[PDB]
């Protein structure tokens, strides 16, 4: 009758502030559900306590007073998910923020599901392509695996993840609708103008027509950075459910970690090394795993993860970054020496791996690949007497000038992703010694000629080597004529 | 409503109502006090209780002292009038030239401009500063940090940019003092009126001032730096002109939300900083920023804790930016003024396609033999300088030429250099180290480039170091 | 009896019984859930509540809700039809392939073994590859380091010891996955059936697999190394067996015990790790010993954190360490399989007192002969090779076919390699790197020991044809 | 407004008052000196932490063209005298 209060399925807020709501009654809240408050905002109930349950604020906590009525109304935390999304520009839930009116969005799928188990899983084998000849020949990436992009700030970070985005323009407006890639980038803590400067070079790639931009920026609250990783990767599910290809870059997860951290802290869950609480391994573990390859069983799509971390100083022993090392399939290390040095993209071929590698890439790259690891493994041992060895003998002379010359191919321009035939050529000249009489500081300009060359004359060339998947003795041939004598006329 | 304050600890005061709960960021006036003093709720505690900040002093406060709640948050006077006016972290002019006669009030604490109403486009802003020009040039409405230890010329590069670009530029221009110094502060009034930005007779004036020094205590450095945006925000969006904010320093305000963090019930973060050190920076910062609707170039002086950039503060802040300029103890050790790091600077407009492709490629080769040079240091350190063929000890003669060349007399830092002040046009940076690379000036010392405005300077010094 | 949730904390839960109280350690059935929570107890908090930590993610859980004690520890199935079988921490079959019908189900907790049930005897576990049992002998119930992970052929190595074990000692392996990831998890089970431990038709399996997998809370990555124990502690006792077990990654089990210490509310030690750090790998290390009935031997992979044999991980795994097995790219690169380097594989038993006399001086003539070619490595490529003196040129000549005859092709790889595969008993290994040092051979080329099992098919691979 | 370094190295070295000419800085500047200080240490400061660079980097044997000869012969006098 007079101050019931319905406490089993509503309650008040006893205590508000830092994005953290005490809330008495509430007696039948499950744990991670999402509450409403008078004000109309939204919250989730991550802590639940005998007197009272601490709710985390989905936006501003001035809004929230002292005694204002949260009430349960059965929510399920899930976003829109399917097709519609591609386009277009959402936020952390899957609203739209990008003006262009709401998503014809019908399937929608929740945000905390489990990874697919050990069986429905097959292995790693089809070609994932970033389109940079250093990543696909050192470091390659498959459909399935997880892949981490790691360096300090401003190391090329973001970079690697675009051109590959850009890259699958090639395979989504052709007729093979297996090599088919959609693309998922979420940014997590950045700045809205960097945002706004991602989508428009995306827009100008028409790389965008198949990407879904998910993004909680720095002004959006805890709890939003927290969810969007995850609510991305329901969203790249649907076509892995759904036998399509689907490729996701968590940008960063350095950022969602900080975001993490603030809310336990503030929930007042024990502090651990650098303040992390003990379940942020657990909270990147069952995020990365989601990543996989099914079975023709299951439809035989596929989900693909490329997680950013920064480090601060080059240290990949931080705790965060150790994390994400070991749950990942495999790692890019950038460098800022590397960078200023020159050698872009900043890929530290030494301590750069992939464990699937081999088994990822075609069969026309592991016919040059392998070659080029054990080559420049044995440039960089000598690297440092690359100018002070002029009675050195004539065999750690050739692996010198054999390193120096492939390290130059290795380049490369931002936003000009090559494809699989495109890479194995170039890389076929100086793997197999036709380049060792150029002088270093003409290669980069003969690849561009070699390269403008073969596409505009040798269109069946390069056809067969993608067609055969692999470099034939036909080829092999037929490469070795091209490049002696365009060498020889470059040089002329 | 009235409240009653029920405890005070160093700047944070908690207040009990009977009635009518204040709700969080709301204004509160402190009842029977000489000056005003203003509290921001930042917690309901239960209870009917709320936690506040104070704005300034807390000494002479007794406990019960009542407290009207002024119904909002901080409302501060914009407008043209603003402009000419030193306003400090409440509005109240502490110029001494009577109150602000504004139109408006605006609150302090607002909504970051939405992911619609954001601008892409983006042009060169030159400086007349050889270093940034060439390296890490900065954005026209873009944002601006500069990074630097105590005593490396944050201050000192940030004057010469009001200097170089705020005195020639045709609209609204806000510098606003957080958490540095007072004397720094009233050496710039006298030295903008001087200059005549800020005209004393007549409403030409062109900047407006706000200021909460290392003198006020955290409450206040805490919150002034959203007083300076919110002047900046009112320019922008109900004038649609270009301004230019100079906040110096902004590293101040995560610092003064620490000295408050532990007494808010807070357990630290890393480095002993608040938890919520990446959500309060993000309120803030997204704030600083052009849109659609206006154009804010953003200068911000960014202080480094231990002269570590890693430290969480600094280290946050630099997602933040379009364009960082990094400054290092060990640059300036050498004399090297301005102390700017060449392989530490990074511009989002560093891309050829909008600086040209011979500004981009003389700048990446710039880098590039003083990148060299820095890996040779300790190898020629201990196994001597003849060790090096005639094509390697040629680049370490040039690094050192191009490192020193990079050194520029500021027209601000006529008291410390002991030169006249230079300023080089664009194309003149770009022509100065091209030819130095091309090795068209291996003749000359090292010496001759040291502290020199254009190219032919260090020419006409080499010669005057003759004889 | 019956206990309500009290307190839902990330993954730790508070659970309050009425009558009488779980003791630590007692797993708890959460009643109503879609599938099965185990919430395991971990302190008494007084007034008749408990804290526990799931082994399962804690959403959609309502204050209130009915947790069941099950009276004992998380129990597991145990026995031999657990072979060829995925486990998870809490005994569920997670292979898809119908329910575990074991007889006897045990708790993955127990004491450690007596000191009247201690073995007195330190023999030697004889794994049939050459390159361990002379240099870096494994110790038959002691624990093994296993340094680098794959890309070296690390998941071979493995099953061959797994092969080689139940070949020769007639002993079953347990594969304890600590933080698996998943793909790898998919990828080491077609892994085993394709080369023949898991027999996914008849019984002839010699693996029992349990997975910790990443996805999984901290609980679970740091008790599954006690559900694979358990398993493996069954084929010591019941069927007193020389039982070989798997742990990788160990550090992932330290990682995961300092998260559970973080999240209970422990204040942290050094390094940021566990106060518990020296118990929580004691009482599971110990379990791992000789017994009276059988004994368990255990092959530990570890990841050092920055490289740092100082950090507290792996030097409190190291106290408990009596061999370590070396996997490297730089002997993988030059063809030697096993990618075992000799002199960086070291062991606690490499004693004349106790694999014997002879064993002991062939092994370090086998260890100073390869140091010397690498002392004089520098003078080869640099000096002229024809002017190292007679005993300078003949122990290089020598050495080179020490290296070569440490190369053994391996059964579990049939499929690929095409090669048949050899298990080369102990002495017949001793016997034939004796007699290379004594310059038996010295007219034999180079290319005749590589790749052979006994040194009979090194000589008679010599010939060839020419 | 600025610092004043000392140094043991410098200290025992002889240098007495031990001043660190690179680390130490004055934000005053001139506009705290005389006029008659100004024309005499106008760029002493900034010529000081010049030489005490290139000190360290011409002990490596290096020949030194007489401009850098200058530097170096003007650095041992200017440290002797303060
Ligand atoms: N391969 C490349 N060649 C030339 N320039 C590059 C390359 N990759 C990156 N850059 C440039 O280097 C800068 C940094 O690249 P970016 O991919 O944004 O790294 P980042 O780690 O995301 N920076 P941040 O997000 O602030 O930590 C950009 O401004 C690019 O213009
Ligand atoms: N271009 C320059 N030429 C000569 N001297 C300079 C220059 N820039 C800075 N200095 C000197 O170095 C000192 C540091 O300058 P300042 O701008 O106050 O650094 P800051 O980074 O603001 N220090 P702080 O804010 O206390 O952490 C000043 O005292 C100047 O004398
Ligand atoms: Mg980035
Ligand atoms: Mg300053």
């Amino acid at each position: 009758a007079d101050t019931s209060v319905d406490l089993e399925e509503t309650g008040r807020v006893l205590s508000i502030g830092d994005g953290i709501a005490r809330v008495h009654g509430l007696r039948n809240v499950q744990a991670e559900e999402m509450v409403e408050f008078s004000s109309g905002l939204k919250g989730m109930s991550l802590n639940l306590e005998p007197d009272n349950v601490g709710v985390v604020v989905f936006g501003n906590d001035k809004l929230i007073k002292e005694g204002d009525i949260v009430k349960r109304t059965g929510a399920i935390v899930d976003v829109p998910v399917g097709e519609e999304l591609l386009g277009r520009v959402v936020d952390a839930l899957g609203n739209a923020i990008d003006g262009k009116g709401p998503i014809g969005s019908k399937a929608r799928r929740r945000v905390g599901l489990k990874a697919p188990g050990i069986i429905p899983r097959i292995s790693v084998r089809e070609p994932m392509q970033t389109g940079i000849k250093a990543v696909d020949s050192l470091v390659p990436i498959g459909r399935g695996q997880r892949e981490l992009i790691i360096g300090d700030r401003q190391t090329g970070k973001t970079s690697i993840a675009i051109d590959t985005i850009i890259n699958q323009k090639r395979f989504n407006d052709g007729t093979d609708e297996k090599k088919k890639l959609y693309c998922i980038y979420v940014a997590i803590g950045q700045k809205r103008s960097t945002v706004a400067q991602l989508v428009k070079r995306l827009t100008d790639a028409d790389a965008m027509k198949y990407t879904i931009v998910v993004s909680a920026t720095a002004s959006d609250a805890a709890p939003l950075q927290y969810l969007a990783p995850y609510s991305g990767c329901s969203m790249g599910e649907y076509f892995r459910d759904n036998g399509k290809h689907a490729l996701i870059i968590y940008d960063d997860l350095s950022k969602q970690a900080v975001a993490y951290r603030q809310m336990s802290l503030l929930l007042r869950r024990p502090p651990g090394r650098e303040a992390y609480p003990g379940d942020v391994f657990y909270l990147h573990s069952r995020l990365l795993e989601r990543a996989a390859k099914m079975n023709d069983a299951f439809g035989g799509g596929s989900l693909t993860a490329l997680p950013v971390i920064e480090t601060q100083a080059g240290d990949v022993s931080a705790y965060i970054p150790t994390n994400v090392i070991s749950i990942t399939d495999g790692q890019i290390f950038l460098e800022t020496e590397l960078f200023y040095k020159g050698i872009r993209p900043a890929i530290n071929v030494g301590l750069s791996v992939s464990r699937v590698g081999s088994a990822a890439q075609t069969r026309a790259m592991k016919q040059v690949a392998g070659t080029m690891k054990l080559e420049l493994a044995q440039y960089r041992e000598v690297a440092a007497f690359a100018q002070f060895g002029s009675d050195l003998d004539a065999a750690t002379q050739q692996l010198l000038s054999r390193g120096v010359r492939l390290t130059e191919l290795l380049k490369q321009g931002q936003y000009s992703p090559m494809a699989i035939e495109e890479q194995v050529a170039v890389i076929y000249a100086g793997v197999r010694g036709y380049l060792d009489k150029l002088e270093p500081s003409k290669i980069t300009k003969f690849e561009n000629a070699f390269l403008s060359h073969v596409i505009s004359q040798h269109q069946a060339l390069l056809g067969k080597i993608r067609t055969d998947g692999k470099i034939s003795e036909e080829s092999d041939a037929k490469l070795k004529e091209i490049v002696t004598n365009f060498l020889a006329g470059f040089e002329a | 409503t009235t409240g009653r304050i029920v405890a005070v600890i160093g700047a944070v005061v908690d207040v009990q109502f009977d009635e009518g709960l204040p709700p969080i960021l709301n204004a509160l006036e402190v009842q029977g006090r000489e000056t005003r003093l203003v509290l921001e709720v930042a917690q309901h505690l239960g209870e009917s209780t709320v936690r506040t900040i104070a704005m300034d002093g807390t000494e002479g406060l007794v406990r019960g002292q009542k407290v009207l709640d002024s119904g909002a948050p901080i409302r501060i006077p914009v407008g043209p009038e603003t402009l000419g006016r030193i306003m400090n972290v409440i509005g109240e002019p502490i110029d001494e030239r009577g109150p602000i006669k504004t139109k408006q009030f605006a609150a302090i604490h607002a909504e970051a401009p939405e992911f619609v109403e954001m601008s892409v486009e983006q042009e060169i802003l030159v400086t007349g500063i050889k270093v940034v020009d060439l390296l890490a040039p900065y954005a026209k409405g873009g944002k601006i940090g500069l990074f630097g230890g105590a005593g490396v010329g944050k201050t000192v590069l940030i004057m010469e940019l009001i200097n170089n670009v705020a005195k020639a530029h045709g609209g609204y221009s806000v510098f606003a003092g957080v958490g540095e110094r007072t004397r720094e502060g009233n050496d710039l009034y006298h030295e903008m009126i001087e200059s005549g930005v800020i005209n004393l007779k007549d409403a030409t004036s062109k900047v407006a001032l706000v200021y909460g020094q290392m003198n006020e205590p955290p409450g206040a450095r805490a919150r002034v730096a959203l007083t300076g945006l919110t002047v900046a925000e009112y320019f922008r969006d109900q004038e649609g002109q270009d301004v230019l904010l100079f906040i110096d320093n902004i590293f101040r305000f995560t610092q003064a939300g620490s000295e408050v963090s532990a007494l808010l019930g807070r357990i630290p973060s890393a480095v002993g900083y608040q938890p919520t050190l990446a959500t309060d920076m993000g309120t803030m910062q997204e704030r600083i920023t052009t849109t659609k609707k206006g154009s804010i170039t953003s200068v911000q002086a960014i202080y480094v804790p231990a002269d570590d950039l890693t430290d969480p503060a600094p280290a946050t802040t630099f997602a933040h930016l379009d364009a960082t300029t990094v400054l290092s103890r060990a640059i300036a050790e050498l004399g090297i003024y301005p102390a700017v790091d060449p392989l530490d600077s990074t511009s989002r407009i560093m891309d050829p396609n909008i600086v040209g492709s011979e500004h981009y490629d003389v700048a990446r080769g710039v880098q590039k033999i003083l990148q060299d040079y820095k890996s040779l240091q300790d190898i020629i350190a201990i196994l001597g300088m003849d060790e090096l063929s005639e094509e390697d000890k040629l680049t370490v003669s040039r690094a050192r030429k191009i490192q020193r060349f990079l050194s520029q007399p500021f027209q601000v830092a006529e008291v410390f250099t002991g030169h006249l002040g230079k300023l080089v046009p664009l194309k003149e940076t770009i022509k100065g180290f091209q030819q130095i690379l091309a090795g068209e000036y291996d003749h000359l010392p090292e010496q001759a480039f040291y502290m020199v405005g254009p190219i032919e300077e260090a020419v006409a010094k080499a010669d005057k170091l003759a004889e």
